[PDB]
RNA sequence: AUGGAGAGUUUGAUCCUGGCUCAGGAUGAACGCUGGCGGCGUGCCUAAUACAUGCAAGUCGAGCGAACGGACGAGAAGCUUGCUUCUCUGAUGUUAGCGGCGGACGGGUGAGUAACACGUGGAUAACCUACCUAUAAGACUGGGAUAACUUCGGGAAACCGGAGCUAAUACCGGAUAAUAUUUUGAACCGCAUGGUUCAAAAGUGAAAGACGGUCUUGCUGUCACUUAUAGAUGGAUCCGCGCUGCAUUAGCUAGUUGGUAAGGUAACGGCUUACCAAGGCAACGAUGCAUAGCCGACCUGAGAGGGUGAUCGGCCACACUGGAACUGAGACACGGUCCAGACUCCUACGGGAGGCAGCAGUAGGGAAUCUUCCGCAAUGGGCGAAAGCCUGACGGAGCAACGCCGCGUGAGUGAUGAAGGUCUUCGGAUCGUAAAACUCUGUUAUUAGGGAAGAACAUAUGUGUAAGUAACUGUGCACAUCUUGACGGUACCUAAUCAGAAAGCCACGGCUAACUACGUGCCAGCAGCCGCGGUAAUACGUAGGUGGCAAGCGUUAUCCGGAAUUAUUGGGCGUAAAGCGCGCGUAGGCGGUUUUUUAAGUCUGAUGUGAAAGCCCACGGCUCAACCGUGGAGGGUCAUUGGAAACUGGA
C-alpha cells in the first residue's frame, strides 16, 4: 500500500486482468474463506479493470452501463 | 475608537445588519460591546429599523461614533437630534 | 467595597519564618458515582508575628502576591 | 408526478384503490407479477406497518424523504402523533385541490398546482408540497379558468369534505379548519406506521 | 410523562452463560454505477512540505521644501498675426523626498502548549491604555541641522560614499502650569500592606501650525497641538473550582521554599542578584513518559452517558528554525530590523537576494478537496477637512450531487387485455391502463420582449434652527434636490412551440420487503453472521417479474446505538470468567442509644452572571421548504447574601 504496508486483497468478480506491478484501489473487508485476506480490490479503479459481461449490480464490480 | 456600526447577517443576496458599538479594531460580525437595534433595508419595500434611544444616547455620549450608515438611520430615529439637542443645552 | 476571600483552615507547618501553611479541608462529589470524598488544599499565608503555631485552627484572606507562592494573610486565631 | 409508475400495480400490490374508485381491485385484487396469482404467504410484522406505510404515501403520491419529514413535523405538534400527521398529509395543496375537485385524480391535480393554475389567496404556488392552512383560499388561474380538464372536473360534483368549502361558480375552496380522523380516509391505521417508523 | 422494540448463531433437543454479527443515526468523506434543474450551505482532514508568477497596506499637497507642468493672459512680426522665443505673470494639476498617522487591525494556521492555556466565578489598596468623548487651563520666546537638490568618485546589480546648499505640524534651549516627586501639619476611612480629602512650602519641562471669514493684522471658524482630571475602549497580573492516559513511571526540588536588602517592571512577586535558614512538592499521584490548542458547540443515546472540537463566534499560541532588541500608546512585530542556522536563487565572481500556515496558483504527498476570476456598488477597516485612494477583509461570480431542502422527467380517458419478452399444467398467467390511439398541460426547456430590491449615503447645492460671535465664514442638527451596482439585463414577469431533450442504483435463503426459468455443477463464483455451490441452486451468472429508494443508489472507512457486553442509573464471583492458601495489622472507607450546641454537607428565597450564533417553542419573510430574521425557554458541580436543623460531618 502507499502507507508501504503489505496486505493480501481479494479480486472479486469473473476474470480479471491483474499482474505485478499493477496499481490498485484496496477497501476494507475480509474473505471469510481466506484467513490472511482482510481486504477487497477495487474494480474499475486505477488499473484494475471492471468485470466483463457483468449486468446485474454492476456498481459493484466498475462495469459500465451496456445500452 | 469606539464606533457604532452595522454587523452583517442574514445570507446570500439577503442581508441583514444588527446595530452594534463595538471596538473599531475587532472584525465585521466578530466581537462586539453591546447591541443596541437592527437594520433591514430590504424589508416591505421600506428599510425596517429598530434602535434602543437609551442605549444610543449612552454611546454617543460616551464617545461612539455612527459610521455613515448608523448615522442616517439614527437620523430617521430622531436620535441624532436629541443627542445635539442634549449636547447644545447641556 | 469589593471584599477578598477568606478561609479557615488548620496549621499543618510553620518551619518558614513568617509563613504558615494551612490546610482547608473540602469533600468535593464524584462526578458519576456521587460520593462524598475528602479534598485537601494547603495555602501558603502570611504571618507577620509568627503568631500562629502548628496544629491551631486560624483564618487567612486573599492578598496579592507576596511571595513565590504566597498569596494569603493571617487574620486571626479562631482557635489554638 | 414524481413517481410515474402503474398506480394500477401499486393499488394491487397494496391491496387498496389509491384513485379511490375500486377499479383496480374490480377484476383482480391480487398482486401483480408473475407470482401475483395464487400468491397465499403470510406478511410478518414488519411487512405488515411497512405496507401500511406505503399506502399511506402512494395514496398521497410523495416520496420516502418527504414523506419521513412531513411524518417528523407532525410527531412535534400536540395531540395524537398519527392523527396530526394524517391531518398534516391532507393539509398538503395537492390534497386540497383534489378534495376541492379541480383535478379528476390525485396527479392531476398535482401537475394542475406544478404548472401554476393554482393560487392561494389570490397567488400563485407551484410547490404542491405546499402546506394549506385553516382561514386560506384557493383559487384558479383567470388564463385557466377555461380549462376543459378543470371544468370538467369541476362538472363531475363529488363530494366536498367538512374541512372544506366549495363553489363551483366562482371555483373557489376555502380552508375552514383542520380535518378530522373520521373525514380523513379510514383505509389507514396511522398507529402501525407511527410503529414503523418507531422501528 | 412526549420518552426506552429486537434478531441470527454453540445442542440430537433444552435452559442458562457468553462472545461474534445484523437491522438505526451521523460525516469536511472517498470510491463504483448513474446523473435534469433551482435555493441555502460546505469544499487540502495528508506535508507547520517546498514554492514560479500576479495581487493581499497604504494614505495625507489644507504639515514641508523641491522638481515637472503649464492655463488665463503679456511683448516683436518671422509680413505665417499665428505662430514665436524669454524679458514675464504664471492658475487648474502631478510627482521622487522629509514629516504625521496606519504598518501590533484585518487575514492564515493549530506546530508548540497538560499550563491559570482554556471555561466558570472572583480579586487588583500591585497595574498600563494611541485614536475617541467631557471638563479646565494653555499654546510665550529663540536656535542649529538634514533629506530632497547640485557636484565629484566607486559599482553588474543591490546601491554606496565625499563636498555644498534649503524647508517644515521634523529636531533642540529658555519662560509659566500642575492632583505627578520630597518634606510638614490636619480630617476621615479600610480588606495586613494601607486608602480618600485639605492646607503649607522646595525641586519642575508643555505645545504648532495649516486652510479659510471678517479685515480694524485686531478679532475669529474648522482641523491640528500641550498639560490635568474623569468616561469609554483595549490590555496586564493573581486567585477558588473544573478541565487526560500510564505506577511494567515513587520519589522530585537547591533560586529550589521562606525571610532580609537592593536592583528591576505598568505592575506584585525569587522576577534577578547578595546574605541567613533548610525549607517546598508528593500515593488527595509529585516527578517522568505519551498524547493534545481550550471553549461556545457538534454527532449519538429515552436518559444517565459515550464520541468529537470542520465550517461560524470567543480565548490562546505561532509567522523557514533559534535568540535579541529597536520604533511605538501598543510588538519583542506573517508580507520590519539585527545575529546565528538550514535551504534556495542571481552574479560581470567583485559581490547580492529570499521566506504563501494572506488570496489564487505550481510541484509533491494523498482515496480525496475548487478560479493564477469581477468590484469596492453594500458592510467594515487605514489615511485624508473632503472628493477620494488603498483594502484577495469583504460583497459577488466560476467549479464539485459534497450535504440539506424544493421541482421535474408529464396528466385524463384508454380492454379492443393489441404486438413482443418471460413462465406454463400449452387452457392460460404476467409485464399491463402498461402500450397504441384521442384529449389536456408547459412546472421545466427553446425563442422574443419587460425587468427589481439590494442604494444608505458621503460629497455638492438650497434653506430653517442651536452654542458661540461684536458680526460673518464655518460647526451640530432638521428638511429638500443632482448623482452612485461587481453581481447583471442576473433573479423575476409576460407571450409563442413542443411530451417532445430529462431514470438510475441496489436488493429478492433467514435476519429483511420482494420468486420463477435457463447456464454451471464444491468449478466458476457468493458471503455482514448463519452459510451457499458436486445436475430440482428462490444464495453463484444471465433473463422476466417483484421490493426499496430515486437524481441519486450502493461499497468502504470512522463515531454513538442496539451492548444491562465495565452495570451510578443498570451485572456478577458453589459448579458458567470471578473469594487472595491463611493470619496480624497501617492508611483509608464505614460505624450502637439519648441530650445540648455549630451550619461543612443537606434543603429553601433574593441578586449578578452563564456573550453572540446554535439546539428546543412561538411568530414573521423568502410562492413552499431548507434557509433567514425576531422573541421566548434552556444550560453552573457558578458566586454573594438571608433563612431550617431531621440526617451525615464538627464540639
Ligand atoms: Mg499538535
Ligand atoms: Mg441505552
Ligand atoms: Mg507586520
Ligand atoms: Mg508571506
Ligand atoms: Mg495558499
Ligand atoms: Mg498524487
Ligand atoms: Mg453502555
Ligand atoms: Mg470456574
Ligand atoms: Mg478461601
Ligand atoms: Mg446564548
Amino acid at each position: 500500500l502507499s502507507n508501504n504496508i503489505e496486505i493480501n486483497a481479494y479480486i472479486p468478480g469473473i476474470g480479471h486482468n491483474l499482474q505485478e506491478h499493477s496499481v490498485v484501489l484496496v477497501r476494507g473487508g475480509r474473505v471469510k474463506d481466506l484467513p490472511g485476506v482482510r481486504y477487497h480490490i477495487v474494480r474499475g479503479a486505477l488499473d484494475t479493470s471492471g468485470v466483463d459481461g457483468r449486468r446485474q449490480g454492476r456498481s459493484l464490480y466498475g462495469t459500465k452501463k451496456p445500452k | 475608537a469606539v464606533k457604532i456600526r452595522l454587523t452583517r447577517l442574514g445570507s446570500k443576496r439577503n442581508p441583514f445588519y444588527r446595530i452594534v458599538v463595538a471596538d473599531a479594531r475587532s472584525p465585521r460580525d466578530g466581537r462586539i460591546i453591546e447591541q443596541i437595534g437592527t437594520y433591514n433595508p430590504t424589508s416591505a419595500n421600506a428599510p425596517e429599523i429598530k434602535v434602543d434611544e437609551a442605549l444610543a444616547l449612552k454611546w454617543l455620549n460616551d464617545g461612539a461614533k455612527p459610521t455613515d450608515t448608523v448615522h442616517n438611520i439614527l437620523s430617521k430615529e430622531g436620535i441624532m437630534k436629541k443627542f445635539d439637542e442634549q449636547k447644545k443645552a447641556k | 467595597r469589593n471584599d477578598r476571600k477568606v478561609y479557615v483552615g488548620k496549621v499543618v507547618s510553620d518551619k518558614m519564618d513568617k509563613t504558615i501553611t494551612v490546610l482547608v479541608e473540602t469533600y468535593k462529589t464524584h462526578k458519576l458515582y456521587g460520593k462524598r470524598v475528602k479534598y485537601s488544599k494547603k495555602y501558603k499565608t502570611h504571618d507577620e508575628n509568627n503568631s500562629a503555631k502548628l496544629g491551631d485552627i486560624v483564618k487567612i484572606q486573599e492578598t496579592r502576591p507576596l511571595s513565590a507562592t504566597k498569596r494569603f494573610r493571617l487574620v486571626e486565631i479562631v482557635e489554638e | 408526478a414524481r413517481f410515474r409508475g402503474s398506480n394500477w400495480k401499486k393499488s394491487r400490490r397494496l391491496g387498496i384503490s389509491l384513485s379511490g374508485t375500486g377499479k383496480e381491485l374490480e377484476k383482480r385484487p391480487y398482486a401483480p407479477g408473475q407470482h401475483g396469482p395464487n400468491q397465499r404467504k403470510k406478511l410478518s410484522e414488519y411487512g405488515l406497518q411497512l405496507r401500511e406505510k406505503q399506502k399511506l404515501r402512494y395514496l398521497y403520491g410523495m416520496t420516502e424523504r418527504q414523506f419521513r419529514n412531513t411524518f417528523d413535523i407532525a410527531g412535534k405538534k400536540f395531540g395524537v402523533h398519527g392523527e396530526n400527521f394524517m391531518i398534516l398529509l391532507a393539509s398538503r395543496l395537492d390534497a386540497v385541490v383534489y378534495s376541492l375537485g379541480l383535478a379528476r385524480t390525485r396527479r392531476q391535480a398535482r401537475q394542475l398546482v406544478n404548472h401554476g393554475h393554482i393560487l392561494v389567496d389570490g397567488k400563485r404556488v407551484d410547490i404542491p408540497s405546499y402546506s394549506v392552512k385553516p382561514g386560506q383560499t384557493i383559487s384558479v388561474r383567470e388564463k385557466s379558468q377555461k380549462l376543459n380538464i378543470i371544468v370538467e372536473s369541476v362538472e363531475i360534483n363529488n363530494f366536498v369534505p367538512e374541512y372544506l368549502n366549495f363553489d363551483a361558480d366562482s371555483l373557489t375552496g376555502t380552508f375552514v379548519r383542520l380535518p378530522e380522523r373520521s373525514e380523513l380516509p379510514a383505509e389507514i391505521n396511522e398507529q402501525l406506521i407511527v410503529e414503523y417508523y418507531s422501528r
